[PDB]
RNA sequence: CGAUGUCGGCUCGUCGCAUCCUGGGGCUGAAGAAGGUCCCAAGGGUUGGGCUGUUCGCCCAUUAAAGCGGCACGCGAGCUGGGUUCAGAACGUCGUGAGACAGUUCGGUCUCUAUCCGCCACGGGCGCAGGAGGCUUGAGGGGGGCUCUUCCUAGUACGAGAGGACCGGAAGGGACGCACCUCUGGUUUCCCAGCUGUCCCUCCAGGGGCAUAAGCUGGGUAGCCAUGUGCGGAAGGGAUAACCGCUGAAAGCAUCUAAGCGGGAAGCCCGCCCCAAGAUGAGGCCUCCCACGGCAGCCGGUAAGGACCCGGGAAGACCACCCGGUGGAUGGGCCGGGGGUGUAAGCGCCGCGAGGCGUUGAGCCGACCGGUCCCAAUCGUCCGAGGUCU
RNA sequence: GAAUGCCGGCAUGAGUAACGAUAAAGAGGGUGAGAAUCCCUCUCGCCGUAAGCCCAAGGGUUCCUACGCAAUGGUCGUCAG
RNA sequence: CGUGAGGGAAAGGUGAAAAGAACCCCGGGAGGGGAGUGAAAUAGAGCCUGAAACCGUGGGCUUACAAGCAGUCACGGCCCC
């Protein structure tokens, strides 16, 4: 037997290959289905991926955001089917792969230390030009 | 023991 | 009452209405009946049942004989499931349905020489304001000359795990035939690799 | 517990059993083969695979690489211009470790060879 | 993952700034609270002339937490601070505005009035 | 602490009872295929330096 | 008195029941709800904090409840040392004085090694009439045993109103317990990076040591883990306690009883989980070997089998247990993947320069999931039945 | 036969605690009846207001060389105060 | 041993005579085995006699369902004379 196999052939019906690449750093919005009180709509949450902790069909992912002075951060399985769609706000630039000092940083800290990632911006702009 |  | 002999595979969440769902996943059958326990014979009720082939030059000559009663091929593992008298000469992972709730028995991590803070989740001595080197020790073990000494099944350090563990009413999440996989909602006793025995449940 | 952790400590603190390897290191790809305890061969059979292996691949980055662990440019040239070329076509097993029959006199340790293979 | 000795910051207009828990209203002894549970607790700062001052000992439910709760669709949510909006012993709020997003966890504990009042539900 | 000590002197039925599992055994050996020689098994032979077919060691 | 360590606390339990809560009852100055009093009941439960060395007690906030006692005022070869209980000092008081005070005040040396019983775990030996490899029966033990809130029934019964059920039925919590690592959250002593001072390689570039037994900092697989996850307390059957009966005399009536028969507890037995035939009363089933050679015995060669050795293991202090040993994937190497880190070196271009950009998600890379005989488990040895008597 | 008697001998605890700073080791080559422990080389680590050097007390041949290994050295010893 | 005044041990025996064991053997040595001396060599210098505790080897009887101040009384089994 293969275990690891296995495993992956049990997930195999619940991946998702819909949702677009991203990166810690990248601002993104998450179009997420919701259940209140009766009915389901869907509520957007958009701020900045801090983490990304990979394990293939359990990868998951971190959002931090501020809302009305409080921070808030959300965490996100990648393959959740309660997740609608995934849009890309902007790509920013990392120099390591989990962005926790950002919690303890001013907004101006932030904006110095997560420049907008031009390399890739020129990558989705790049493409989308299909025809 | 201090037995005072 | 029925029953398999398993193989545990591992871990992971599958979303079933919106909702995460923890399973471990378990290679059941195939099990070949390999003797039946009659009363006549006996005295009880069981299946015998074989388990994962094994290299026939591997398997001397009294457990050949024993295979050769039966017309089946050598098997790494033999274990009994008491009061089934399956019809078929063989179970696989279909005699369990999704919703059903089976109890697992495993052999469960072996901690080796346990300290009795990890052992019987005891509190230990403080960590400052003087304890002398009693950081992680039991305590008293007893009273004085009545009744000059200790009780029997007292809670001690000793060895730990490695022991049989069996978990009930684990319900039962999907079934996969083409693969021999059962899918179990949450914990199962032993690591992975670990044998395991999936029982039709006992809670009503 | 230990469930799962590879790797032998042979009591010695971090720095001194990665200095134990290198000096092994250097002393067998310098001899060929020489001879220790059992447990200290067994755990020398990956960390100098690993060094003949980057000889094997000869780039610039390679011998960076082991310079990190042998320092003498001397001896990594002999592993790159001789060594090296002799594993060409073998895939892994460039050493191998056999016993020996006799404990040391002084306190019973068990021996064993360790050397490169042809 | 409050428990008595954990101060709370006051998401309302009560007049209260910081609360210090000193019970977890939730059985014979539940060692923590989180979202959606009721602490009683003492008031350790104020603004004047609001209605609760320093000393009282009062009723709130916890809306923010910094330990991340965790949920059923296999997501979970954090916030940067611990916050609870002051009540009386109907659960209503007995200020008038609720300041900051307060977990979704509240709407099934039934502090609905507070929920709408909010200005963002996570 | 305080200092336990020796209630009584074992007698010599049980100080030699506790050695009842003192005894060494001895030492496992196989003859060697190239001179015949009495060696450990799985260690290159200390008589002719022979193991597994081919010279490997001077003796 | 050739010494039985002395208060309280901490830790660890265990027992009694004159029961604090939970279960079952009778009486009530019991309408309902909620109480009072007494009976049965020891299975489980019986919280966190302020003050004091305190025990105790009061107080805060809860709670189903915040029970009372025993075990050398349980437990100092288990810990503490606040008090008490030497030597210093001082206050009030007493004494001419030296000094004195269950009066107060500040301070004050608590001893590495367990021989026997007992306890927790783990083996060795022999036994279980032939010898073996498997799979099991369960005598007998152990674990467990808690409990609240809301809703529906129904704003009904009951009650002027306030208030507000029994029986039955759903949902969701607290604390406790066993297992687990998919998620959340830790650790992750060298898996990756960044930084300083210094010495060194080899001058630049690039690196190595030391700064801890990681120099420091930012991260972090597997494993081990709780703060995280799954599951458990039952259901049910049986016999009972207090208590309530049916039928029914002695005693024409009456009587739960003297003959007989019911109902009836979180408690008792079984049922659930675990250990278990040294259960010497040493059990049972399946399968394998077999009448070998020399004066219930004897000593040698074999049998089915086992051990020795070796490669290892989420098994482990040693031992044991489990897997493998060339007809082999057991460890090491190598390859593919996962995972971590976060774009190596070198070269090219831009800048006076610190640097920046591209090559490039590169380079490095523990344990995880697999593949591959490249390396090592070579070659072997030694035990091992001929089955006692009616 | 006893005086926790006196002197001496030998037991038990036990192959048990311990073998005296956690600055640290690895390999090769020699010597030798015998080598983790002596000699030589390379690598590694530790002190460097010392763990380096020079005086004075105190000690009194321990200095240098050859030949030695019973005892002394907390193991070993071919080394050595 | 004590700065010092001062304190203050243990330890006798080959044989008549050294005839104190040439030489060979294993062993680095120590030690032993032969040969030889002697009336005698468990008189061989670690030496007259050589008690006891204590240690070991060999043999007889006995012991792994059994409760003990260890003995004693009885009977039986085995071994010895
Ligand atoms: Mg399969
Ligand atoms: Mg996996
Ligand atoms: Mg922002
Ligand atoms: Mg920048
Ligand atoms: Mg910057
Ligand atoms: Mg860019
Ligand atoms: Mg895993
Ligand atoms: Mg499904
Ligand atoms: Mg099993
Ligand atoms: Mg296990
Ligand atoms: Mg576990
Ligand atoms: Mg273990
Ligand atoms: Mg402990
Ligand atoms: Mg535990
Ligand atoms: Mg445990
Ligand atoms: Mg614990
Ligand atoms: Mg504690
Ligand atoms: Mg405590
Ligand atoms: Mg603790
Ligand atoms: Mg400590
Ligand atoms: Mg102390
Ligand atoms: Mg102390
Ligand atoms: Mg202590
Ligand atoms: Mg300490
Ligand atoms: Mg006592
Ligand atoms: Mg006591
Ligand atoms: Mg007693
Ligand atoms: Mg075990
Ligand atoms: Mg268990
Ligand atoms: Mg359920
Ligand atoms: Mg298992
Ligand atoms: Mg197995
Ligand atoms: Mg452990
Ligand atoms: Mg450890
Ligand atoms: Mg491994
Ligand atoms: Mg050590
Ligand atoms: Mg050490
Ligand atoms: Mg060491
Ligand atoms: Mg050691
Ligand atoms: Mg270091
Ligand atoms: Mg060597
Ligand atoms: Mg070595
Ligand atoms: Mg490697
Ligand atoms: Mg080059
Ligand atoms: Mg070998
Ligand atoms: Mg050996
Ligand atoms: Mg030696
Ligand atoms: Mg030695
Ligand atoms: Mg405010
Ligand atoms: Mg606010
Ligand atoms: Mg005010
Ligand atoms: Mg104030
Ligand atoms: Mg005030
Ligand atoms: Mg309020
Ligand atoms: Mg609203
Ligand atoms: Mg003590
Ligand atoms: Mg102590
Ligand atoms: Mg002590
Ligand atoms: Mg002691
Ligand atoms: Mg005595
Ligand atoms: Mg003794
Ligand atoms: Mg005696
Ligand atoms: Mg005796
Ligand atoms: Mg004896
Ligand atoms: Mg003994
Ligand atoms: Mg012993
Ligand atoms: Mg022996
Ligand atoms: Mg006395
Ligand atoms: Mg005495
Ligand atoms: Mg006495
Ligand atoms: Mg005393
Ligand atoms: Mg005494
Ligand atoms: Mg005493
Ligand atoms: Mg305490
Ligand atoms: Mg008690
Ligand atoms: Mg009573
Ligand atoms: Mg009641
Ligand atoms: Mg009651
Ligand atoms: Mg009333
Ligand atoms: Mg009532
Ligand atoms: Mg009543
Ligand atoms: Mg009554
Ligand atoms: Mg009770
Ligand atoms: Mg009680
Ligand atoms: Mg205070
Ligand atoms: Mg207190
Ligand atoms: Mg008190
Ligand atoms: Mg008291
Ligand atoms: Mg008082
Ligand atoms: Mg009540
Ligand atoms: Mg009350
Ligand atoms: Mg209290
Ligand atoms: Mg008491
Ligand atoms: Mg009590
Ligand atoms: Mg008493
Ligand atoms: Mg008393
Ligand atoms: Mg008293
Ligand atoms: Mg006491
Ligand atoms: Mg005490
Ligand atoms: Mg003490
Ligand atoms: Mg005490
Ligand atoms: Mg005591
Ligand atoms: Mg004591
Ligand atoms: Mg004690
Ligand atoms: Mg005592
Ligand atoms: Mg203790
Ligand atoms: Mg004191
Ligand atoms: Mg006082
Ligand atoms: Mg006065
Ligand atoms: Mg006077
Ligand atoms: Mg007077
Ligand atoms: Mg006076
Ligand atoms: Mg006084
Ligand atoms: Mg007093
Ligand atoms: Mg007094
Ligand atoms: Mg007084
Ligand atoms: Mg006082
Ligand atoms: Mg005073
Ligand atoms: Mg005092
Ligand atoms: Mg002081
Ligand atoms: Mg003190
Ligand atoms: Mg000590
Ligand atoms: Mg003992
Ligand atoms: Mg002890
Ligand atoms: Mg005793
Ligand atoms: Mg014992
Ligand atoms: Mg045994
Ligand atoms: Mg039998
Ligand atoms: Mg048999
Ligand atoms: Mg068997
Ligand atoms: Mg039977
Ligand atoms: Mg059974
Ligand atoms: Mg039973
Ligand atoms: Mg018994
Ligand atoms: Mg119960
Ligand atoms: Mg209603
Ligand atoms: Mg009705
Ligand atoms: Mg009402
Ligand atoms: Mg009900
Ligand atoms: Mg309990
Ligand atoms: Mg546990
Ligand atoms: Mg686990
Ligand atoms: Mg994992
Ligand atoms: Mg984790
Ligand atoms: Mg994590
Ligand atoms: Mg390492
Ligand atoms: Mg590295
Ligand atoms: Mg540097
Ligand atoms: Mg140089
Ligand atoms: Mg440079
Ligand atoms: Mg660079
Ligand atoms: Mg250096
Ligand atoms: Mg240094
Ligand atoms: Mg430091
Ligand atoms: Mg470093
Ligand atoms: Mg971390
Ligand atoms: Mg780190
Ligand atoms: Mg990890
Ligand atoms: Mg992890
Ligand atoms: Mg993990
Ligand atoms: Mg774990
Ligand atoms: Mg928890
Ligand atoms: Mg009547
Ligand atoms: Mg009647
Ligand atoms: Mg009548
Ligand atoms: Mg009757
Ligand atoms: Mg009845
Ligand atoms: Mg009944
Ligand atoms: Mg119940
Ligand atoms: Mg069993
Ligand atoms: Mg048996
Ligand atoms: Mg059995
Ligand atoms: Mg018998
Ligand atoms: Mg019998
Ligand atoms: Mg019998
Ligand atoms: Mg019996
Ligand atoms: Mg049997
Ligand atoms: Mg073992
Ligand atoms: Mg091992
Ligand atoms: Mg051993
Ligand atoms: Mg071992
Ligand atoms: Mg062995
Ligand atoms: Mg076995
Ligand atoms: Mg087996
Ligand atoms: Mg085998
Ligand atoms: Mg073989
Ligand atoms: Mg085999
Ligand atoms: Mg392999
Ligand atoms: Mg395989
Ligand atoms: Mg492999
Ligand atoms: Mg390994
Ligand atoms: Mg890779
Ligand atoms: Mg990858
Ligand atoms: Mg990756
Ligand atoms: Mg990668
Ligand atoms: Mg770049
Ligand atoms: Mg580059
Ligand atoms: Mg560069
Ligand atoms: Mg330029
Ligand atoms: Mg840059
Ligand atoms: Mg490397
Ligand atoms: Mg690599
Ligand atoms: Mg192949
Ligand atoms: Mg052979
Ligand atoms: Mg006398
Ligand atoms: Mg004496
Ligand atoms: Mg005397
Ligand atoms: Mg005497
Ligand atoms: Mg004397
Ligand atoms: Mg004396
Ligand atoms: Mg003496
Ligand atoms: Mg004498
Ligand atoms: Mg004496
Ligand atoms: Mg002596
Ligand atoms: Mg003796
Ligand atoms: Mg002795
Ligand atoms: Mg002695
Ligand atoms: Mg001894
Ligand atoms: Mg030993
Ligand atoms: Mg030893
Ligand atoms: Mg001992
Ligand atoms: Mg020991
Ligand atoms: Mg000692
Ligand atoms: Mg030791
Ligand atoms: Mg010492
Ligand atoms: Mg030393
Ligand atoms: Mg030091
Ligand atoms: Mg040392
Ligand atoms: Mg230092
Ligand atoms: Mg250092
Ligand atoms: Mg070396
Ligand atoms: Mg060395
Ligand atoms: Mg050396
Ligand atoms: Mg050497
Ligand atoms: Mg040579
Ligand atoms: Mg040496
Ligand atoms: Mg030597
Ligand atoms: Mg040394
Ligand atoms: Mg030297
Ligand atoms: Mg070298
Ligand atoms: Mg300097
Ligand atoms: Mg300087
Ligand atoms: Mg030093
Ligand atoms: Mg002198
Ligand atoms: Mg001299
Ligand atoms: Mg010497
Ligand atoms: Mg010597
Ligand atoms: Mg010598
Ligand atoms: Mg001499
Ligand atoms: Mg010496
Ligand atoms: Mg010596
Ligand atoms: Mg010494
Ligand atoms: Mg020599
Ligand atoms: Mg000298
Ligand atoms: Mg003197
Ligand atoms: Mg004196
Ligand atoms: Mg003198
Ligand atoms: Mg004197
Ligand atoms: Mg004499
Ligand atoms: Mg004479
Ligand atoms: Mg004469
Ligand atoms: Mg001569
Ligand atoms: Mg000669
Ligand atoms: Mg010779
Ligand atoms: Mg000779
Ligand atoms: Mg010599
Ligand atoms: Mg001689
Ligand atoms: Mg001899
Ligand atoms: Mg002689
Ligand atoms: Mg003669
Ligand atoms: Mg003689
Ligand atoms: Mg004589
Ligand atoms: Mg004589
Ligand atoms: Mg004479
Ligand atoms: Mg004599
Ligand atoms: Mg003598
Ligand atoms: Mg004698
Ligand atoms: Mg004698
Ligand atoms: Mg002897
Ligand atoms: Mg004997
Ligand atoms: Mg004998
Ligand atoms: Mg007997
Ligand atoms: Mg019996
Ligand atoms: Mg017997
Ligand atoms: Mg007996
Ligand atoms: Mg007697
Ligand atoms: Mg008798
Ligand atoms: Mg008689
Ligand atoms: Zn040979």
């Amino acid at each position: 037997m293969n275990r690891g196999a296995l495993i992956k052939l049990v997930e195999s019906r619940y991946v998702r290959t819909d949702l677009p690449e991203f990166r810690p750093g990248d601002t993104v919005r998450v179009s997420y289905k919701v259940k209140e009180g009766n009915r389901t709509r869907i509520q957007d949450f958009e701020g900045i991926v801090i983490r990304i902790r990979r394990n293939g069909f359990n990868t998951t992912f971190t959002v931090r955001k501020v809302s009305y002075g409080v921070g808030v951060e959300r965490i996100f399985p990648l393959h959740s089917p309660l997740i609608q769609k995934i849009d890309i706000v902007q790509r920013g630039r990392a120099r390591r792969a989990k962005l926790y000092f950002i919690r303890n940083l001013s907004d101006r800290e932030i904006r110095r230390k997560l420049r907008a990632d031009r390399k890739r911006i020129d990558q989705d702009r790049a493409a989308e030009r299909a025809a | 023991s201090e037995a005072c | 009452m029925k029953g398999i002999l398993g193989v545990k595979v591992g871990m992971t969440r599958i979303f079933r209405d919106d909702r995460a769902v923890p399973v471990t996943v378990i290679l059941a059958g195939p099990c070949p009946v390999v003797q039946r326990r009659t009363p006549e014979k006996d005295g009880y009720t069981a299946v015998q049942l074989g388990f994962l082939p094994q290299n026939p030059k591997r398997v001397n000559r009294p457990l050949k004989g024993h295979f050769a009663k039966a017309g089946v091929e050598p098997v790494r593992i033999l274990r009994e499931i008491r009061d089934f008298n399956p019809e078929g000469d063989t179970v696989t992972v279909e005699i369990f349905k999704p919703g059903e709730r089976v109890d697992v028995t495993g052999t469960s991590k072996g901690r080796g020489f346990a300290g009795v803070m990890k052992r019987w989740n005891f509190a230990g001595g403080p960590d400052s304001h003087g304890a002398h080197k009693i950081h992680r020790h039991p305590g008293s073990i007893g009273n004085r000359k009545t009744p000059g000494r200790v009780y029997k099944g007292k809670k001690m350090a000793g060895h730990y795990g490695a022991e049989r563990v069996t978990v009930m009413n684990l319900e039962v999440v999907d079934v996969i035939p083409e693969e021999n996989l059962l899918l179990v909602k949450g914990a199962v006793p032993g690591p992975n690799g670990g044998l395991v025995i999936v029982r039709e449940t006992k809670k009503a | 517990m230990r469930h799962l952790k590879s790797g032998r400590k042979l009591n010695r603190h971090s720095s001194h059993r990665l200095a134990l390897y290198r000096n092994q290191a250097k002393s067998l790809l310098t001899h060929g083969r020489i001879t220790t305890t059992v447990p200290k061969a067994k755990e020398l059979r990956g960390f100098v695979d690993h060094l003949i292996h980057l000889a094997k691949r000869g780039d610039l980055h390679a011998r960076r690489l082991v310079l990190r662990d042998l320092q003498d440019v001397k001896l990594v040239r002999k592993l790159f211009d001789e060594i090296a070329p002799r594993y060409r076509d073998r895939q892994g097993g460039y050493t191998r470790v056999l016993k020996l029959a006799e404990r040391r006199r002084g306190d019973g340790a068990p021996l064993a060879l360790v050397e490169l293979v042809e | 993952m409050i428990q008595p000795q954990t101060y709370l910051e006051v998401a309302d207009n009560t007049g209260a700034r910081k609360i210090m828990c000193i019970r977890v209203l939730k059985g014979s002894n539940a060692k923590y609270a989180t979202v959606g549970d009721v602490i009683v607790a003492s008031v350790k700062e104020a603004i004047p002339r609001g209605a609760v001052k320093e000393g009282d000992v009062v009723k709130a439910v916890v809306v923010r937490t910094k330990k991340e709760i965790k949920r059923p669709d296999g997501s979970a949510i954090r916030f940067d601070d611990n916050a609870a909006v002051i009540i009386n012993n109907q659960l209503e709020p007995r200020g008038t505005r609720v300041f900051g997003p307060v977990a979704r966890e509240l709407r099934e504990k039934g502090f609905m009035k507070i929920v709408s009042l909010a200005p963002e539900v996570l | 602490a305080k200092h336990p000590v020796p209630k009584k002197k074992t007698s010599k039925a049980r100080r030699d009872a506790r050695r009842s599992h003192h005894a060494l055994t001895p030492p496992t050996l196989v003859p060697c295929p190239e001179c015949k020689a009495m060696k450990p098994p799985h260690t290159v032979c200390p008589e002719c330096g022979y193991y597994a077919g081919r010279k490997v060691l001077e003796v």
